[PDB]
């Protein structure tokens, strides 16, 4: 009966049933396998750590990553993912109940073809289907016209969308926000004398870039009071007990999603990319795609934005057009809130990928 | 260590109930929240219209003043403690001796409450807490033991250095609080213990025998109890269970070889429903379940969770032992790798947590403390826990060697006791099938009574019963 | 049968089956030999005298102890060390169990291999291990995390273990305590001119070592009144009748463990290399290191510690992050209640280095 939306996630997997309050589990995805020498003979030892308990037991493990610039890197750690996740987190069996995945929007064949068919001849699930994050996120705001925003540590995306129909020559997939703002602030701590470098360790550079970090209004004019003997300082406290008081940088790294020129590839700031996405469309529509800006993913929390955001669109756009952003609260949830509405309807009961028809097709019914 | 919704034994609720007001003023007795060895399960008495007219105002929980006294047609806990001391006039008792008999467990319960929190940093150990004061000077005239030497003997682990060459000595090395928290329970399942095993051999004394030389007894003891959720209490039941399953169908194919051949009506064999694969994954030494637990109890820092997965480490083979996820019935699939198992027995596949498993089973009376409630300063208190008037056992305190002592593995060793003296004599097995479940006449349930055929053992004597005479 | 815990005093054997209570002998390894001509032809008298009765003997003999700065001198008088323990003491023949020794930290190889090999071939036992005198502190305080000190006549040791690992990066090794500070108060009672110099007579001193120093919880404030005529004064009578007055020099001793300048060498005092091996440790591990700090050994009995150490280290660690200091009664037998826990469980009853293994392996099998 009741479906399970799981979304693979950059993050931060997400896991909970069909519908109506948030997800039940989130956790760092990571897997962790002990580097040092035993020596208290108990000992209980597992081949790996997920995370929570991955996050509990920092410092003596190597953290890897599942996912890295939007491709799994191998099943072998992926598969070890999914039966942590159903079993110890949800508790039910992966035979009771039609699941629903995500992927990337933009993501290489053949990744969803052995992703649909491991996943079946692993779990043996009833039915399954796979859509793309940012899709959902029109849903999650109701929308009818608009462009759609799925931002997570390491790979952002920029579609527009218009009724009922997508565009599958106006769609943009960068390779640029989150992991690399969390590399650029490990790469801009370094430069006030605080260093990190090692694999655990890493994840403190992700919590302080979720909580003090914050993008200007306007870069230059925030740099020139920078200069200032006032103080910016936030001072933060560490796990071992060391205190940390950046002001300059805090407002530079997620500044640093405006002109990737601050890393140096040739790609255009956000700003751009959604411009030259919207000014990829056909005419007439253009003018409901204005208005119907909305941002999502959970690289979009910095309270910096969306009027950023906004004042330089307005700045570029045509002039006398009315132009707003919608952010609310959820951005983080958004596309799980986006596969919980969808899961419950119905005609879309009837649009899911049958058993049968999987065991005749194989797994070339992409399209 | 009591269950959701469960009590404990009924002595500590018949007392609760029944005693008077000159019957409190002197056992100082409050109501069952107050005691932790009675607010952990259920606090509710059992009782009938005319006796829930006579409970006490300041003998009420407030789980008695919500749901009020317990129904059933029989049990009083307010009135047969009445007749419970009209029957000790009559067993064999005086009223001094059964004053005596009303002490001893007016001490049990005021020994739960006593907590002990973390010391100051002084050169490690614990304390007891600064609400455990007044609570340990009221325990202390109940059980007989000095106030300011009982501090220490619930705190410390004494040992000598006493063995050789120099100056030997007593050193004190203190416990901690987890020690100190199942070394405080170790005390209560010891002079109960011993209490149960002086009211036998009272009544034991008052029709006493003649000689000895052959004898017919009647066994009696709880049947294959299993319900919605399994525990500890119902891990040693169901394992006990298998064992007289295993001694019961050994009596049956017997009976068959010595009347077939009897009887002259020709030789037969049978392939025997041997559950020897079933004990040993029980209790076999080193690889058993029942053997890794006693051995889980001697680690540094004691676990549920590591205890579980080494049940499936050391029992990656057998048959009838299965994750409980994969569980045939659907209820026990909310469980999760870690934290449950599934043990086919004689009855059936019956699966159990072990959420607190390890908890209930990690006893330990050290040194300071068995040698104290031994040296009580009350008399009628050091004659029940012996020397004995016959077989005197004289166990001395200057000895080294065991500390902590064997716990999880009392439960078998006890049961082996009684099986190899099954083993030297004769059996006849009287099986009661209840009809149905209000206990009322002329009823029957044939959704009452099919599940007892086939959790009393009664399935395996049909199915071992093929010889068509 | 029950495996037999030997262990390899720096000072100071203990000998002992596995658990549960005490050492059954212990004597401070000494052997001695009579160097002066025999005028009584009775005669009856031992090539070598092990302890007891090597200290009983004193005033006639030449002690010899046969480690010394944590290494064994020959293996000569150690068999005859080994022959005594084994058989005049604790009676049991080595060929009826597997027998547990103990080692340091860290200590020169390939004598733990010469060590292994020769005790093989003199006592031909079933089977036998070695563990390390630190780790084992662990299990004697029953604790999962923390930093394990191994200070005995004359080897200390820091290594920082995390649940259950033990860090190689961070093990430190000090050449310090105690046998030094033996020397320190031969040294420094010659200044209150009660001359002490023939090898008999030292052991007196070590025994003044144990029941009289005391460390002050505030060096400075301590020497000022000694200065004074406020009595710090303790009569100590001495083994030929004679009457020993100290004052000042009663807490100098001890003393020397906190700032080795008082000898010159080069190194930092317990202080400074409990907080030098922390800081080798990975970042977030640090957080626990901070309250496990578990003392240990016998040279740490002097009752003037842990409070002053606390009060030191609160003063040099990072602000408001809290200390316990835990060090127990027992702690000369700490190290030997330690390995009684080992070789009494399983999974190791299965771990020792068996016969046959070890005849086919040869000396390599050590790691
Ligand atoms: N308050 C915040 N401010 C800035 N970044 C945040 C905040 N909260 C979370 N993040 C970042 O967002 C990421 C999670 O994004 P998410 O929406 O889970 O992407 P995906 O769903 O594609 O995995 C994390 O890696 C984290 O670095
Ligand atoms: N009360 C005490 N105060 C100070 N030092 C002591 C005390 N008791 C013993 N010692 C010292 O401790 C040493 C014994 O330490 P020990 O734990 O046996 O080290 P190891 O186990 O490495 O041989 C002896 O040499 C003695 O000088
Ligand atoms: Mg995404
Ligand atoms: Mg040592």
């Amino acid at each position: 009966t009741t479906a399970l939306v799981c979304d693979n996630g950059s993050g931060l997997v997400k896991a909970g049933f069909a519908g109506d309050d948030a997800p039940r589990a989130v956790f760092p995805s990571i897997v962790g396998r002990p580097r040092h020498q035993g020596v208290m003979v108990g000992m209980g030892q597992k081949d790996s750590y997920v995370g929570d308990e991955a996050q509990s037991k920092r410092g003596i493990l190597t953290l890897k990553y599942p996912i890295e610039h939007g491709i799994i890197t191998n099943w072998d750690d992926m598969e070890k993912i999914w039966h942590h996740t159903f079993y110890n987190e949800l508790r039910v069996a992966p035979e009771e109940h039609p699941t629903l995945l995500t992927e990337a929007p933009l993501n290489p064949k053949a990744n969803r073809e052995k992703m649909t068919q491991i996943m079946f001849e692993t779990f043996n699930v009833p039915a399954m289907y796979v859509a793309i994050q940012a899709v959902l996120s029109l849903y999650a705001s109701g929308r009818t016209t608009g462009i759609v925003l799925d931002s997570g540590d390491g790979v952002t995306h920029n579609v527009p969308i218009y009724e009922g129909y997508a565009l599958p020559h106006a769609i943009m997939r960068l390779d640029l926000a989150g992991r690399d703002l969390t590399d650029y602030l490990m790469k801009i701590l370094t430069e006030r004398g605080y260093s990190f470098v090692t694999t655990a360790e890493r994840e403190i550079v992700r919590d302080i870039k979720e909580k003090l970090c914050y993008v200007a209004l306007d870069f230059e004019n925030e740099m020139a009071t920078a200069a200032s003997s006032s103080s910016l300082e936030k001072s933060y406290e560490l796990p071992d007990g060391q205190v940390i008081t950046i002001g300059n940088e805090r407002f530079r790294c997620p500044e640093t999603l405006f002109q990737p020129s601050f890393i140096g590839m040739e790609s255009a700031g956000i700003h751009e990319t959604t411009y030259n996405s919207i000014m990829k469309c056909d005419i007439d529509i253009r003018k409901d795609l204005y208005a119907n800006n909305v941002m999502s993913g959970g690289t979009t929390m910095y309270p910096g934005i969306a009027d950023r955001m906004q004042k330089e669109i307005t700045a570029l756009a045509p002039s006398t057009m009315k132009i707003k952003i919608i952010a609310p609260p959820e951005r983080k949830y958004s596309v799980w809130i986006g596969g919980s509405i969808l899961a419950s309807l119905s005609t879309f009961q009837q649009m899911w990928i049958t058993k049968q028809e999987y065991d005749e097709a194989g797994p070339s019914i992409v399209h | 260590v009591q269950g959701k919704e469960e009590r404990n034994y009924h002595i500590f609720y018949r007392l609760c109930a029944g005693a008077s007001e000159d019957i409190r003023e002197r056992l100082h007795l409050s109501s069952p929240d107050n005691f932790r060895y009675l607010n952990r399960g259920c606090t509710r008495y059992f009782a009938n219209k005319e006796t829930d007219k006579q409970i006490l105002q300041n003998r009420k929980s407030p789980e008695y003043l919500k749901a009020g006294s317990l129904k059933d047609p029989l049990l009083d806990d307010h009135g047969d403690f009445i007749r419970m001391c009209t029957a000790m006039k009559k067993i064999g008792l005086d009223d001094e001796e059964k004053l005596d008999l009303f002490r001893v467990v007016a001490g049990v319960l005021h020994l739960g409450n006593i907590d002990f929190e973390e010391a100051g940093s002084t050169s490690g150990g614990c304390n007891l807490k600064n609400k455990s004061t007044q609570a340990l000077e009221y325990c202390a005239e109940l059980l007989g033991l000095d106030q300011d030497d009982l501090r220490v003997s619930l705190t410390t682990r004494v040992m000598l250095t006493t063995a050789g060459g120099a100056k030997g000595t007593v050193i004190k090395v203190p416990l901690k609080v987890e020690q100190a928290n199942n070394a405080r329970d170790a005390l209560a399942k010891t002079v109960y213990s011993h209490l149960f095993d002086h009211v036998v051999n009272r009544v034991n004394q008052c029709f006493p025998f003649e000689t000895s030389s052959y004898f017919i007894g009647v066994l009696d003891i709880a049947g294959f109890e299993y319900f919605e959720h399994n525990s500890f209490e119902q891990f040693c039941i169901n394992y006990c269970n298998e064992k007289l399953q295993q001694f019961f169908n050994e009596r049956i194919l017997k009976e068959e070889q010595e009347l077939y051949q009897k009887e002259g009506l020709g030789v037969n064999e049978v392939h025997y429903v041997d559950n020897q694969d079933c004990i040993d994954l029980i209790e076999a030494r080193l690889v058993g379940i029942l053997d890794i637990l006693d051995e889980e109890n001697r680690l540094p820092q004691p676990s549920d969770q590591h205890f579980t997965s080494a049940v499936h480490q050391k029992h990656k083979d057998h048959f009838r032992l299965s994750i409980p996820r994969k569980s045939k019935l659907a209820i026990h699939r909310n469980i999760r790798d870690d934290e449950g198992f599934i043990i086919r027995h004689f009855a059936g596949a019956v699966c159990y947590e072990t959420t607190q498993f390890v908890e209930k089973n990690n006893d330990a009376l050290h040194m300071s403390l068995e040698s104290l409630i031994c040296e009580s300063r009350d008399k009628f208190i050091r004659e029940l826990f012996e020397s004995s008037t016959n077989n005197n056992k004289d166990t001395k305190q200057k000895a080294g060697k065991l500390s902590f002592i064997s716990v999880g593995n009392k439960f078998k060793t006890q049961l082996n006791l009684l099986l190899d003296k099954l083993r030297s004599t004769g059996a006849s097995f009287i099986r009661c099938i209840k009809p149905n479940l209000k206990m009322t006449s002329h009823h029957f349930e044939g959704a009452q009574i099919l599940s007892q055929l086939q959790c009393s053992g009664m399935v395996s004597v049909l199915d071992l019963m093929q010889g068509g005479f």
